[PDB]
RNA sequence: UUAAUUGGAUUCAACGCCGGGAACCUCACCGGGGGCGACGGCAGGAUGAAGGCCAGGCUGAAGGUCUUGCCGGACGCGCCGAG
């Protein structure tokens, strides 16, 4: 007859398991959402262009 | 009266919004907040037996059910991930959680 | 591309009528008659036989 | 006149008070009657991540800290003024609002 | 419909080069079918008033009824040595061994020409 | 949503920028990307070694550039300039990138520092360094250190006051990881 | 112990550590249902699809699968280099 269809229809819309960041493609790292959509390993080099400083 | 509700064929034709009361904020919850279209499906699969056109045993995976009188008196084969448990349904268990009546290991205590 | 299917039948010198004609989609597409149901494969329909 | 509330937040220390008494500058081109500086708050972002991917054992995490520092201006003038400002805003380092009342 | 079995007339050349331009003008006027399949319709219901045929139309699963059914419907057919020439000429860009047009209001010159030569000299 | 929160949602499209463009241009050789960011349209001012492979054949590359900052950006109108790089040696990312090509080629670690580090001092710096993580072509994991002038020193004063590359150089054994760090006169 | 209890870490330098989000998701792991292989090459092309589909019979869902009758227009499975 004809070859089967499948899509995606995951319930990503809510939890750890919605979220993604845009610079590593992954949010296995523990993500941070508030202001910028990126991670902790995407904040070791990228702070500083953001005007985030070191010092305490 | 007796049993969980009332007497078992008296509920099917109040059944729905009726049952809420009767039974805990779980049952409420799974009826008002809709279901998922692979849900519906088994929704047909129970009409056909318990009354019309031929019947369709019921094959299920989900375990997220909550028991409405129609699934009184037929067996249903939940999947609870590793192979299908047979369950006959009772009047006992209207408004009662899909996911008890069926182990999902064998659960004993440690030892 | 193909291999193999063809279920048209060929009249000699008259017309016939195998099937209906989809009313939703004018002639061309014929429904399949399994005894009052109607199957469209144009598109997809579920159809009953008017 | 139309009073004008810019309100300038900036990320550096020294781009502050160089563009809120030298936006003085770029504002006038008709006569005003301004306000000078006055200093709100800093308002303080702190974002901590840890540094260490695994975790393990004893670690520091580093915690950050951006502070933005506001001042705001008011200027009491023509259309012509206010537009000085919101004609050119430079690369940011600079965020310029612009708050409309008569 | 046609084979190389097949010949009952004998198409001109001059007619030939211009009866496989005359499916391309005629392909955006209203319906165009195409496929061996297709143009079998074309004729059982009678909707063409032109059929393009190919010889190397095989099996006989197609030919039993049909190569009368075009001269009694009063429809020239006209052939193409291969479906490689009415398959790179005709609209069409992968090889079909028959297409019928369903109104030639565009290649009305063209396909009256056919049924005064392989439609007189016979059917 | 903020006015505080308005120098983190135009600095990352900076970030996202510089990582995408340092890598599609090493055929023309990269250096740097000046982005000068208005309201009216973000021209980016790219530097490059050669011109003729960042403009393209005929506007080739000139496509690519229109189409990709798009995506990225929140200004619709993109403009696109290729400036010339006119010291390499001044800059520490077209000298981690001219370390990266001896390496690839086999050029050893003090056969390529004839070029990496007693000419980027003639052209000017307070200080330069090399560091060449890796394995040094082995089996083990080791590094290298190369020192001329100030550029370590006490405090994060004259360490984070610097001009900084990183460059990739693949091997067929291995990775090996190329820093140049020169800190212009100042 | 369980069908599986996903993996790492495992003296300091592992154990509220990656997990500062652990019902499906997450998720790697397990169980059952279906299924894709690019770009060239290879026989195939219109001898019609790779796609579609009533109705019951079956699937956790999908003419997916069968009996059964039927369309719209036209290139890709299978593998072999190699992604």
């Amino acid at each position: 007859m004809a070859k089967a269809d499948y899509n995606k229809r995951k319930p990503r819309k809510f939890g750890k398991g919605a979220r993604r960041c845009i610079r590593c493609g992954q949010y296995g790292p523990i993500i941070r959402i508030q202001g910028l959509m990126l991670c902790r390993h995407c904040f070791r080099e990228v702070a500083p262009k953001l005007g985030f400083r070191k010092y305490e | 009266f007796r049993y969980r509700g009332y007497t078992l064929e008296q509920l099917m034709n109040m059944s729905l919004e009726e049952l809420a009361r009767l039974f805990p904020a779980r049952q409420r919850r799974s009826l008002k907040r809709g279901l998922t279209p692979e849900q519906k499906k088994l929704l047909r699969k129970i009409r056909l037996a318990k009354k019309g056109k031929y019947k369709k045993p019921i094959r299920t995976h989900c375990r997220d059910m909550i028991i409405l009188p129609e699934m009184v008196g037929l067996t249903i084969y939940v999947h609870n991930g590793k192979e299908f448990v047979p369950v006959e349904i009772k009047p006992e268990m209207i408004g009662h959680y899909l996911g008890e009546f069926a182990p999902t290991r064998k659960k004993v205590e440690h030892g | 591309m193909g291999q193999k299917w063809k279920l048209y039948e060929i009249k000699d010198g008259k017309v016939i009528r195998k099937n209906k004609f989809c009313p939703r989609c004018g002639p061309g597409v014929f429904m399949a008659d399994h005894g009052d149901r109607w199957a469209c494969g144009k598109c997809g329909y579920t159809e009953w036989k008017k | 006149m139309q009073k004008a509330r810019i309100k300038i937040a900036s990320t550096n220390v020294r781009s502050l008070d160089e563009v809120a008494n030298q936006i003085k500058q770029i504002a006038e081109r008709t006569g005003v009657r301004m306000s000078g500086p006055i200093p709100l708050p800093t308002k303080r972002i702190r974002i901590t991540t840890r540094k260490s991917p695994d975790g393990e054992g004893s670690a520091t995490f580093d915690r950050w800290e951006l502070r933005v520092h506001k001042r705001l201006i008011d200027i009491e003038a023509d259309e012509r003024a206010m537009r000085q400002i919101m004609r050119i805003r430079v690369p940011e380092d600079v965020t310029i609002e612009i708050e409309l009342i008569s | 419909m046609a084979k190389p079995s097949y010949v009952k007339f004998e198409v001109p050349k001059e007619l030939a080069e211009k009866a496989l331009q005359a499916v391309e003008i005629a392909r955006d006027t209203g319906k165009i079918r195409k496929g061996t399949n297709e143009t079998t319709k074309a004729v059982e219901r009678g909707q063409a008033k032109l059929v393009i045929i190919a010889e190397d139309v095989d099996p006989e699963e197609i030919v039993a009824h049909l190569p009368p059914l075009c001269e009694e419907k009063e429809i020239p057919y006209i052939y193409v040595p291969s479906k490689k020439e009415l398959g790179a000429a005709a609209g069409i860009e992968v090889a079909a061994a028959s297409v019928a047009i369903i109104e030639p209001g565009k290649a009305r010159d063209l396909v009256e020409e056919i049924a005064m030569k392989v439609k007189e000299l016979m059917k | 949503m903020a006015i505080e929160r308005y120098f983190i949602r135009e600095a990352v499209r900076e970030m996202l920028i510089d990582e995408f463009l340092e890598k599609e241009l090493r055929r023309a050789g990269y250096g740097g990307l000046d982005i000068k960011k208005t309201p009216l349209g973000t021209k980016v001012i790219i530097f490059a070694a050669n011109p003729g492979y960042v403009i393209g054949r005929g506007g080739r590359r000139i496509r690519e550039l229109t189409r990709i900052l798009e995506k990225q950006f929140g200004l619709e109108n993109p403009q696109i300039e290729v400036e010339e790089i006119k010291n390499p040696y001044l800059n520490a990312k077209v000298q981690a990138v001219r370390l990266a090509q001896a390496l690839e080629r086999g050029i050893h670690f003090r056969r390529a520092a004839y070029a990496a580090l007693r000419a980027i001092m003639n052209n000017g710096a307070r200080g330069v360094e090399i560091r060449l993580s890796g394995k040094l072509t082995g089996e083990r994991a080791k590094s290298i250190r190369f020192y001329q002038g100030y550029l370590a020193k006490v405090g994060n004063p004259a360490e984070t006051l610097v001009s900084k590359g990183y460059a990739q150089a693949l091997l067929k054994l291995g990775v090996i990881g190329v820093k140049v760090a020169i800190m212009p006169p100042g």
